[PDB]
Order: C-alpha cells, then structure tokens, then sequence
C-alpha cells in the first residue's frame, strides 16, 4: 500500500543500488534508516534507494493529523475539547488563501492558559511546502515528520495529532 | 496576504 515518487534521477554507485528517474513511481519493501528497499513500478527492478530522493505518494486523507474540510475557529474548538493537550496539532485546508494549508497547534502559557496558535504553510514550486524558508519540504508527510521530532522555530513541538 | 502568527522565519 506504500508508494513514493522520485524527486531526482539517481544513478547507482553501490552494489545493490536501484537506479531510477525523476518522476518514477517506486514501492517500498523495507525502511532501514537511510537506504530503503524499493521496487520500481516502471521496470520491476528492486534495490536500495537513497531516502531523501523520494516523497510519499500516499493519500493525505488517511492521515491522523489531516482535517480536510475544517475552519479556523473550529480547529480551535476541536483542539480545546478534553482528550487533547499542548502539542496537539492538525493541518487543514486554508479557508482564506484557497489552494493552501494551515497548521493548528494547542499551546500553553503562564497568563492566558491555553492558546490555539495558527501558522501558514506556504507553497513551493512543484515539489514543496514550508513554514520557515530555512527548511523546505517535498510534501506534507515530510513536513510533519520533521516537526514532531524538532520544534525549530515553531512555538511548541508537534506532540500529538488531534483526537476527535 | 491575511496572516497568522508570524512565519517562524
């Protein structure tokens, strides 16, 4: 069920490598750290690919954090229910800037207890998203995977997806 | 635009 698309052309260097093209559909068999095992859907060839040369070609709607048709002030109530906490987050289609996305994360502060902060995910050319121009991402899956492990810039760490 | 927070960079 797990499918990626190649961002770059790669020409093998090690024995066991799979070579591939920009725009090629590969399917993942194993995820060992930095060299994943894949089968190309174009040739049928198998081998190890460099992890950062590919992005998830897997539907966003199955993902726990992605709340398709949701609105700013609701995202704030969605998060403000019991069952959630600081670090709880979600991504939602931008009602304002159509074509776009926003990030809603519950946060704590001494003073006004518990804010829910919104951020703007800016679009890149073709393969890309970002929140800080310092790091750019090929897809939403890769953005989310980076910030749940580091907060760099964000005013919290993305602890948990929103629980409905 | 219309802007939320300030873009962390």
């Amino acid at each position: 069920d797990n499918l990626v698309i190649a961002l770059h052309s790669y020409e093998p260097s090690h024995d066991g490598d799979l070579g591939f093209e920009k725009g090629e559909q590969l399917r993942i068999l194993e995820q060992s750290g930095e060299w994943w095992k894949a089968q190309s859907l174009t040739t049928g060839q198998e081998g190890f690919i460099p992890f950062n040369f590919v992005a998830k070609a897997n539907s966003l709607e199955p993902e726990p954090w992605f709340f398709k048709n949701l609105s700013r002030k609701d995202a704030e109530r969605q998060l403000l229910a019991p069952g959630n906490t600081h670090g709880s987050f979600l991504i939602r289609e931008s009602e304002s800037t159509a074509g776009s996305f926003s990030l809603s994360v519950r946060d704590f502060d001494q003073n006004q207890g518990e804010v829910v902060k919104h951020y703007k995910i800016r679009n890149l050319d073709n393969g890309g998203f970002y929140i800080s121009p310092r790091i750019t991402f090929p897809g939403l899956h890769e953005l989310v995977r980076h910030y749940t492990n580091a907060s760099d810039g964000l005013c919290t760490r993305l602890s948990r997806p929103c629980q409905t | 635009e219309g802007q939320y927070q300030p873009q962390p960079a």
